[PDB]
RNA sequence: AUUCUGUGAUACCUAGGGGACGGGUAAAGGCGAAGGCAAUCUUUUAUGUAAAAACUGACGUCGAAGGACGAAGGCAAAGGGAACAAAAAGGAUUAGAUACCCCAGUAGUCUUUGCAGACAAUUAUGAAUGCCAUAGGUUAGAUUUUUAAUUUAGUCUAUAAA
């Protein structure tokens, strides 16, 4: 799709980052039990995006 | 869908039937006593109405022609002005 | 700077794959807990046997017309959210 | 290449269509693809009877499938599901225009809605 | 239906079914229209021999342009009364 | 009372001749109401714009709906014209060749209507059935 | 008044109008036979 | 730099004709007749009328002069020109009497067009300063924008989702740059909010990797992120979170320019009966009788609902003229669409007999023969 | 439960009337040619008439009026018995089925390309 | 009339098998150098068109010959064979009837591999370049105050100068 391994990169780390879920604006009622899983929650979804876009951008998966 | 086309050039613009042709009102009615013929049969009483019906309609007069349509004459006025122009 | 807008508009495309992705099946893991979960005997309101039983019909084109000619009423307030997001997500670049 | 695949199956055992899917499925896991939904249509009328395999059907169990493969991928899944003797009738169709753009708003197989393009 | 199926043949597409609104006579009228949209008697009659490509291909034009000129003719008439109307 | 009857016979009849639906906010004048206003001498039912990009969606990524194929099919299996459709030739094309593919792929009938449409359709009860015979 | 006129004018068009649907929706069926 | 010829056209009267407004908008999925068409909701051309001495020659200031037999012998000269000179060499016009008329007839009501309401009955004109009001400035805030009328971007409710994706991708897509900066001027108006409130006990303004951050702090609160974004594009209030984002702004002025009146706070000197409590009935048609179960009414040529509360309820062939109804039009208001709605109420009866006795219609009149 | 048919085939040069069973088992297949007419008699609007006219006639010396609750008009082809068979139903012989009508279907054949047809002839 | 049918036809059904063909959509519509190309899915192939930028920098047009492609029919080989149908033959019509019409019917049409090269293979108009005034349609885009105008490349209709 006209993509190359800089662009995809650079997306992909964009994608993470406007995703990552903000912690709690200040740190007095900051409940770590429900910011500590929301960061596995984005790194695994994090994970599943990258194993799946590498698929469908593999330029061994296209035609002629 | 796209639109009516402009008609090209024509010797005239006419329509060939101005007055609808209409048919003979009782052609219809002669239909239906044949109708009852075929189904009831001939000699029957239940055809004895339709055929009064039919006795009906020689009996009255016919009725008289209407006046010719005038739309050839406004067709003939706008041709040029509707069409891309008149064959001669 | 043209290269660059073609880039962006390239990048938009795989941020938008990317969030898509949370749903899509990567691993045989997924794939059996995917099937079990959707392909049982009873899970079109069993009566009910067809996806016509739960989900009356497929839409059809009066009904998407009538979403815009017969109602204009209240279905328009979550259709106006979704509307309000994209233009946001589209404007700031981000996925609000 | 994104590919979706309309396969119907005989009536009656659910344990067939499960069958078919998981080695449709694994199948295009193993080979490097993705699969974004798989959709369990139930039991209803075909366009016409048809006799498939000395059997003839009126009903079929149908379900789609939608993936993002290869070429010699989609072509396995074709074979197999045509030479497994459980399936009816199979329809594959490439998705999308083959761009970008448009190739990133295919998520859940829609049944009450339509596919935004 | 569970029991009995359905009778998915031609036929079951050019159905009309009689109910409280609509009676033998009216459902008749109904297949009929229908019949004559779908121009099921055309078929029947260009079916009856063979025409080779060539043909068919002329005798579309033929008749294409008879219903364009037909179309653009009524369009004609009827703009010469909206004119007429106006008192031109 | 039975003459209170006849009565709603004959309002109906002159409801029926009313071929205007009158809204809020129309404006009406006295020609409004003559016959040649109510005739309606419009015999065609004509399409305000092209709902494919109106509704902006790809047809042929939409060949699984079988309410949207049975749109655009005549009763008995024949598309639509885009007398009919009102759709510019573009997207006449794409919607044709969108019931082709469902119909050449085998998921839809050819001849009528899907079979789960007729069932809801009126006529359910009297949909012609098939008796085994043996 | 300009409106009541113009009414008049078509309910004499629809009492005269609707007295050819009935008449020849009576008449479609062939029951001349007058059995 | 203009030919002194060229002077005058520009300042003639037949230069100044205004452009054929779009009609009123419609149903877009619905379907409709094109071969024969009714009166529109307002007007989209412009009425003309000459001076007597020259209707008689069919001089109307056009290329030609119009045929007299359908534009001579009535009373008010109104025509209405579609094409100064058609491919037939002729003036394609029409009698513009179906709305010069709807004109004259909906100012004799003597009503006030007022805003929409909500269902307290409070009316309020809608030429109050400061609501009517369409120029704004860049500092201008949310708080007043629900004021406004007139918005540059579209209602997002009403759009179709084929209209929606042409403006997502030809009007927002490349204002990304610009919006950009209409943070960073956000942003010198949040450093020196806290940078100058301490002074009495501007920034850079020009930042890169700052607004990046900012609006992913917006991601927890989607509202005041829309309120920033819709303020940018200037898109119409959709939701409370006020001024009636129900229907969607109006296309065209509160009033539309059919009435100017600011209120209908006032009473009518009667010469015999001293002020009067209420309006002057109208007289109204009914249409479409509920046996839909709704009935419509015609009242100064403008189609309303019946009132709430017979005539109205069953066809009547009996009846003369058709029937009819007096009323008193409480309320009138231009909805999104451009139409007039008029929310009509049932007349008294003794102010029918009133306006009945002045043109010589009532059977026993108040004055004289009016014992008890 | 399925109605009866009342199949009504009609060609250019004969018309068939055939009333089934539900399960579709004929139990009256007459023509033309069965009231007599000879081979060229039978493409004759008329005759068409007489054979409805006999079918609805022989129908009722098998006492089918009283059987047949619900019934099915299936026509095909397009020669002169289909108005004339219809007028039958429709006319005062008919006057006992006629109720029992419930669905009106055309079952003319056509086919999408299929087989060549003969070569168009050379009358003049 | 020859012909089919009591060895049960036509008509109405059920269950299996086979071969080709391609209804609507469809249009003055499109595509290719031409011949020609119209059901559907996947795979695969060279041009062409629109708008913006960037790039090469005359790298272009025509083209005897050679080579390639080239409708239908036909030859050769191996398949296929439902339908249609030269031939051969029968029944009619006719002064006579090879014929036109009819009952039937083999090559052939279809598949694969070669041969063959003739066509009203036509726009009765070789290809290409520069240029000349308008109008009304239509096909695929582009721009816009996307209503409707403007514009690029096609195609057709009717005219001006000629
Ligand atoms: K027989
Ligand atoms: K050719
Ligand atoms: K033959
Ligand atoms: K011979
Ligand atoms: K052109
Ligand atoms: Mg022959
Ligand atoms: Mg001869
Ligand atoms: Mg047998
Ligand atoms: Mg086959
Ligand atoms: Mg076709
Ligand atoms: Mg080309
Ligand atoms: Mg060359
Ligand atoms: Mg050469
Ligand atoms: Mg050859
Ligand atoms: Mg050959
Ligand atoms: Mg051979
Ligand atoms: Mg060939
Ligand atoms: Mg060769
Ligand atoms: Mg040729
Ligand atoms: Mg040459
Ligand atoms: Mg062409």
């Amino acid at each position: 799709y006209l993509l190359n391994k800089d662009e995809f990169d650079s997306a992909i780390q964009y994608a993470e980052h406007i995703l990552k879920p903000i912690k709690a604006e200040d740190r007095l009622t900051a409940d770590p039990e429900k910011e500590d899983e929301e960061a596995r929650e984005h790194a695994a979804r994090h994970a599943k995006a990258v194993a799946a876009l590498e698929r469908i951008a593999k330029l061994e998966h296209g035609g002629a | 869908p796209n639109k009516p086309i402009r008609l090209p050039p024509l010797k005239q613009l006419r329509v060939r039937q101005a007055n609808k042709a209409e048919e003979n009102p009782c052609i219809a009615v002669m239909s239906s006593v044949l109708a009852c013929w075929a189904s009831a049969g001939y000699n029957s009483a239940g055809c004895a109405t339709v055929e009064n019906a039919l006795r009906a309609c020689m009996d009255a007069p016919k009725p008289a022609p209407k006046p010719n349509n005038t739309i050839n004459y406004h067709l003939s006025r706008f041709q040029e002005r509707l069409t891309q122009g008149k064959s001669k | 700077e043209k290269e660059a807008m073609k880039s962006e508009a390239r990048r938009d495309a795989v941020v938008q794959l990317y969030v898509a992705s949370k749903n899509f099946i990567v691993d045989e893991k997924e794939l059996e807990e995917h099937v079990n979960k959707h392909f049982t005997e009873k899970i079109h309101n069993a009566s009910g046997r067809s996806i016509w039983d739960s989900q009356k019909n497929p839409i059809s084109m009066r009904e998407l017309r009538n979403e815009f000619s017969g109602f204009n009423t209240t279905s328009a307030a979550v259709k106006t959210t979704v509307r309000q997001k994209n233009v946001a997500e589209e404007l700031t670049g981000g996925k609000l | 290449m994104l590919y979706e695949t309309i396969g119907i199956v005989r009536p009656g055992n659910i344990a067939e269509v499960k069958e078919l899917v998981l080695t449709a499925g694994k199948l295009i896991l193993n080979q490097g693809g993705v699969i974004r939904d798989i959709k369990n249509w139930g039991t209803f009328l075909l366009p016409r009877p048809i006799s498939t395999n000395q059997q003839r059907h009126n009903r079929g169990h149908y379900f789609v499938m939608r993936y993002d493969a290869s070429i010699a991928t989609h072509e396995e899944v074709r074979r197999t599901m045509k030479a497994d003797p459980r399936v009816i009738r199979t329809a594959n169709v490439k998705l999308g225009d083959g761009k970008l753009e448009t190739l990133s708003r295919f998520g859940a197989i829609p049944w009450r809605s339509l596919e935004e393009a | 239906q569970q029991e009995l199926n359905i009778r998915l043949r031609p036929s079951t597409g050019r159905t009309f079914y009689v109910s409280g609104h609509q009676d033998f006579a009216g459902a008749l009228k109904l297949l009929h229209r229908t019949v004559a949209a779908n121009k099921v008697k055309k078929d029947v009659r260009l079916q009856r021999f063979h025409e080779r490509p060539a043909l068919k291909r002329k005798r579309n034009l033929r008749e294409r342009w008879r219903a364009r000129f037909k179309e653009g003719f009524k369009a004609a008439v009827n703009r010469t009364f909206e004119l007429k109307n106006q008192g031109w | 009372v039975q003459e209170l009857l006849q009565s709603e016979v004959t309002s109906n009849n002159y409801m029926r001749m009313m071929r205007r639906r009158w809204n809020n906010g129309d404006v009406y004048a006295p020609r409004d109401l003559s016959p040649y206003e109510m005739k309606g001498r419009n015999g065609g039912w004509v399409e305000a714009a092209d709902v494919v990009d109106e509704l902006g969606f790809s047809p042929l990524d939409n060949y699984r709906n079988f309410s949207l194929i049975s749109d655009y099919i005549t009763p008995f299996g024949r598309i639509r014209h885009s007398k009919e459709t009102g759709l510019k030739p573009v997207n006449q094309r794409k919607i044709a060749k969108m019931v082709r593919r469902a119909i050449g792929l085998g998921i839809h009938p050819s001849v009528h209507k899907h079979p789960e449409i007729l069932k809801n359709s009126n006529g359910r009860h009297l949909l012609p059935l098939v008796v085994p015979k043996g | 008044e300009l409106e009541n006129k113009t009414y008049e004018s078509w309910k004499k068009w629809a009492t005269t109008e609707i007295a050819r649907q009935e008449s020849a929706r009576a008449s479609m069926y062939t029951n001349v036979v007058d059995n | 730099g203009v030919s002194p010829g060229g002077a005058l056209l520009r300042t003639s009267r037949m230069f100044s004709l205004p452009p054929v407004i779009p009609p009123p908008p419609g149903n877009k999925l619905q379907m409709i007749s094109e071969r024969a068409s009714a009166t529109e909701a307002y007007p989209t051309h412009q009425v003309l009328t000459t001076f007597e001495s020259s209707r008689s020659r069919g001089d109307w200031g056009l290329k030609r002069p119009l045929p007299l037999k359908s534009t001579t012998g009535t009373t008010y000269p109104m025509v209405k020109v579609k094409e100064m000179d058609s491919l037939e060499q002729i003036t394609d016009f029409t009698s513009g009497t179906q709305h010069g008329l709807t004109l004259k007839k909906f100012q004799a009501l003597n009503i006030p067009i007022s805003t929409p309401s909500e269902i307290r009955p409070v009316q309020r004109s809608v030429f109050e300063a400061d609501t009517d009001v369409t120029a704004f400035s860049p500092d201008e805030q949310i708080q007043e924008a629900e004021k406004r009328w007139k918005f540059s971007g579209p209602w997002l409710a009403g759009m179709t989702p084929g209209e929606f994706k042409e403006y997502l991708a030809k009007t927002v897509r490349p204002k990304r740059a610009e919006f950009r900066k209409f943070i960073q001027k956000k942003i010198a108006a949040q450093k020196t909010e806290a940078a100058n409130r301490e002074l009495q006990e501007k920034p850079e303004s020009i930042t890169d990797d700052e607004v990046t951050e900012y609006l992913r702090r917006l991601r927890n609160d989607n509202q005041v992120l829309y309120d920033l974004v819709g303020q940018f594009l200037d898109l119409a209030p959709l939701k409370p979170p006020s001024p009636y984002g129900g229907r969607g702004p109006p296309i065209t002025h509160p009033s539309a320019g059919i009435s100017y009146l600011r209120t209908a706070a006032y009473l009518n000197n009667h010469p015999i009966y001293g002020p009067q409590k209420s309006h002057p009935p109208v007289q109204a048609r009914v249409l479409k009788p509920r046996r839909g179960n709704d009935a419509k009414i015609g009242v100064a040529g403008f189609v309303a609902d019946g009132p709430l509360g017979s005539v109205m309820d069953k066809f009547d062939p009996s009846i003369e003229g058709g029937a009819k109804l007096w009323v008193n039009v409480d309320k009138a208001t231009v909805d999104s669409t451009g139409r007039v709605q008029l929310t009509v109420s049932d007349a008294k009866a003794t102010d029918v007999l009133i306006a009945k006795e002045l043109i010589g219609d009532a059977r026993e009149p108040i004055f004289g023969s009016a014992p008890k | 439960d399925e109605p009866y048919h009342f199949h009504i085939y009609s060609h250019k040069h004969n018309t068939h009337i055939t009333v089934t069973k539900p399960n579709r088992d004929a139990l009256i297949s007459l023509s033309c040619g069965n009231l007599g007419f000879k081979k060229s008699n039978r493409k004759h609007y008329d005759s068409a008439y007489q054979l409805g006219a006999y079918v609805v006639d022989k129908m009722h010396q098998m006492n089918l009026h009283n059987k047949i609750k619900k019934m099915e008009v299936v026509l095909r082809g397009f020669g002169p018995g289909r108005e004339a068979v219809i007028k039958v139903l429709l006319g005062n012989e008919g006057r006992m089925l006629r109720s029992s009508i419930v669905r009106v279907s055309d079952a003319t054949r056509l086919k999408f390309g299929g087989t060549r047809s003969k070569k168009p002839r050379r009358l003049g």
